[PDB]
């Protein structure tokens, strides 16, 4: 192979990915025309440029080893390969709920400033891609230490994994399985996103002066990126600057050997001692996995961002867009209501699996939707137009029984329209994955379309059920809840 | 509670030509 | 590292591997001696000598076309990473129950001949271990080939496995779970020769002139000796010669790629065609997994050679070791009863946790060991004792309701007595599966001794049944069965 | 039944130092 070809080869990538969205009905035909092209690439380097002699559990005890030489908490857990979740922290004694069992003190961790002090600095300086995008930033940092033998952070580079279930990893089959969902967007974006940033480094790397002393002007393949990338996806943080004034984004070693769990966030910033610090979400016996709760994203953000299906994610839900149409004769009113209100004319909400389907905002958004021309006019005139602004967001207090009756219908109409543009039914969706034995990656794109239609029809049951209940208040002629 | 928070693998942008 | 340190240290391996057995009370200790000499070179040495840049799944389709281009069958199936088995095959039509799908020609197999005519051909015909084990000389036919770019075999050798789940694989406290068990001496003896081995075969190499071509002189690792064994102990089959006349070891690409299930075998040389053929077990519909059954081996040895333990083993035993003593003044006419039966006076039996726990074998060893002085006459002397031999083995026929309660007591107090001699209990076992998290190895580890337990209670519960129906059917002078 | 059936697999002796 010569780098000559792979320079063509690069730069043809970079001219596909740099092109415009060629419309969302010929998305899959360029994300295909994208592998290909990535694939070749791929099968022309020889994958990772550094790779280590050791099995990644050779090298937990130096992690650990070098964890405590700077501060960090090191006793009471260990590290175990577990079949559900990959390599874990398992308890070597009882830890309770609220415990203070976990702490990494700043200087372990990999931060942006970290990235900027570092041989990367010269190209940080000059690149606006890198100056502007800390995750980027992140992943170039990674890779530069990757290949620096001597690099403080070897101990915690040399513990990573070397792959990842995020979508970048998945098979063109494996992508296949999301067609016509909302989340396939995603996984394009991603793939070409992706593959647009590695042929523009790999040019930008070749051509600027300031990258003349990385090691990666000796070698930096896609699948360093695709690595590289996935490694911070999966694992980076927000922290608060030494300073306290501004936020950054870091990665954590040690504690981010924990996976996840339903609960709550239980790791937190300690700036006057300047180090992440964990406490149990719950009792941990000793033979326990250690787990923490991630935060309250979706199972497309999930599978996406961070390579999993979670079961029963508490926090699961998809998007609807909706917006009001400039060939509504009452436009102006509703746009200035919902101006008023703090709320987009055209927005893209959420509709969630919990018992509440909508959020204060998309209910508000939905009432003006439905006004009438009097409704509004009582929303934008007079002393009490301000306290009917506020309550709009409150299941308690509707404008009108008509009103929830209206809005109650549409969200129930436009949730079935939404089933019905799936190519498969939740009922098929269950056969193929009782009746096929499918890989993991496999198994988390189905599960996640079949979530998305879940998610619908809970959303069309429970709108159904709301029309009822506030028809049955407009027939009985209720009084209406007031203050 | 948590005056700094901190969510494991936080979801951020990664597309460099929108912002 | 220098080659001189490691010499003196697989010097001092050969030494301590070569020492007589330290008698069954220091096994543990010579075991954890022997994984700290080992630990340490391999902690010196780079892993596995010859490492491929893409993944394993990259080198899938070499292979279907290697194996298409020499005559075997690769169309209607794919591969797929389970995540229960690890990859396999998979239907991509349906399949029928005995219809034959796969076959592979002898051209394509790895084999003792194919050994003995490579590059190794000349250390083999010098070599007495090699030249007595073809299972050694297979995995080092296969380090050699690996090593060796332009290899007939290189498709198949890509597409292995770089790990596995054998012993020979855990750490020191996942193997700590099987003290007291039957299977930790096989597991001890896996290491030790495995150790000893390895460290003979590395001074040979550095010495032998036969071995002046081998690709193993520049670069041969403890890592490389112990993938390339477990690559044999995990999928080698016995085949016979072209000729017909004797039998050899082999390694079969493309349908080593089947996992196992319970079943029978329907896999068979065809030496007419010289290919091996497999026929469907059960039928397969398009998207399920196709399956073979591997042979009727015990969970130990799925375990120890295999690398996985198979949850209902329809096959699976444990060991009982039984034998006249030379104190028992009947035991001249035991000893002549049971040689006239093809018995031996002592041997190793087996319990069995299907629905007949004893073999014939065991049963009719059961009865002379229960027999009295009469009852042996009536099976030495007269026109009916060779017809009484004949029915020993025959649970329909008894000696006597006498010696069948004498029999199945007896059997009932030693299968107690041997549960007692186990660190753990059944419950206790069963609730470390359920209240720790543990890798897949200690789950092996404790899935074996719990099953070992399992096999020993049933055996228990099976004799009281037994010792209770017999002696109801003395207390009531039931007839005895003839004929 | 099969005249040479194959099983995966087959358990072998490794102890060199036996014979
Ligand atoms: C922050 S890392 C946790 C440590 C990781 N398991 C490892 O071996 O390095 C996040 C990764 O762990 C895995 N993970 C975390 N929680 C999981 C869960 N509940 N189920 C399956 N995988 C999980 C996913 O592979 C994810 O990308
Ligand atoms: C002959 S190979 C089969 C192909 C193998 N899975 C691979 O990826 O190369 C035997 C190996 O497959 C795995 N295996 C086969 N049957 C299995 C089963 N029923 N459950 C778990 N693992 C199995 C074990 O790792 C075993 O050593
Ligand atoms: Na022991």
């Amino acid at each position: 192979v010569s780098p000559k070809e792979i320079l063509n080869l690069t730069s043809e990538l970079l001219q596909k990915c740099s092109s415009p969205a060629p419309g969302p009905g010929k998305e899959w035909e360029e994300y295909v025309q994208i592998r290909t092209l990535v694939e070749k690439i791929r099968k022309k380097q020889k994958g990772l440029s550094v790779t280590f002699d050791g099995k990644r559990e050779d090298y937990f005890p130096d992690l650990m080893k070098w964890a405590s030489e700077n501060g960090a908490s090191v006793e009471g857990f260990e590290m175990v390969n577990f079949k559900e979740e990959g390599f874990g922290l398992r308890a070597t004694r009882d830890i309770k709920a609220e415990e203070l069992f976990l702490w990494v003190p700043r200087k372990l961790l990999m931060t942006v400033e970290s990235a900027k002090n570092s041989v990367l600095g010269p190209l940080y300086s000059q690149d606006r891609i890198l100056q502007a995008m800390g995750n980027i930033a992140l992943a170039f940092h990674l890779l530069c230490e990757r290949a620096s033998p001597n690099s403080f952070w070897q101990p915690y580079i040399q513990t990573l994994p070397s792959e990842y279930d995020t979508p970048l990893y998945f098979e063109e089959d494996e992508v296949r399985y999301l067609q016509s969902t909302q989340a396939i967007h995603d996984v394009f974006s991603q793939y070409k996103n992706t593959a647009r940033q590695y042929a523009y480094f790999y040019k930008v790397i070749q051509t600027h002066p300031h990258a003349n002393k990385l090691p990666l002007k000796d070698s930096f393949t896609y699948e360093d990126y695709r690595w590289a990338v996935s490694s911070v996806m999966t694992r980076q943080v927000q922290i608060p600057t030494e300073d306290g004034s501004r936020v950054t984004l870091a990665l954590i070693p040690l504690w981010d050997m924990c996976n996840h769990t339903n609960g709550l966030i239980t790791t937190g910033y300690n700036l006057e001692d300047d180090r992440c610090e964990c406490v149990a979400l719950q009792d941990f016996r000793a033979g326990e996995q250690i787990y923490i709760f991630y935060g309250t994203r979706s199972n497309a953000e999930f599978v996406i961002h961070s390579g999993f299906f979670f079961d029963n994610n508490s926090h699961d839900r998809v998007k609807i867009k909706l917006g009001v149409s400039k060939s509504d004769r009452l436009y102006a009113m509703k746009a200035e209501v919902l101006a008023r209100a703090g709320i987009p004319t055209s927005s893209v909400f959420a509709l969630h699996f919990t018992e509440p389907p909508i959020s204060a905002q998309l209910l508000a958004f939905l009432r003006v939707f439905c006004m009438t021309e009097e409704e509004l006019k009582e929303h934008l005139l007079g002393d009490s137009a301000i306290d009917r602004i506020f309550t709009l967001g409150n299941s308690e207090f509707p404008v009108s029984w008509d009103n929830e009756v209206k809005l109650w219908t549409f969200l129930e109409d436009r949730a079935s329209l939404l089933l019905k543009t799936y190519k498969t039914t939740i009922e098929e969706d269950k056969s193929v994955l009782k009746n096929h034995d499918l890989s993991v990656r496999a198994k988390m794109a189905i599960k996640l379309r079949l979530g998305e239609k879940e998610i619908l029809e809970k959303a069309v049951k429970s709108a159904a059920v709301n029309r009822e209940y506030y028809r049955q208040q407009m027939e009985e002629k209720a009084p209406l809840p007031k203050y | 509670t948590l005056k700094y928070p901190i969510e494991m693998g936080i979801v951020t942008n990664w597309d460099d030509m929108e912002k």
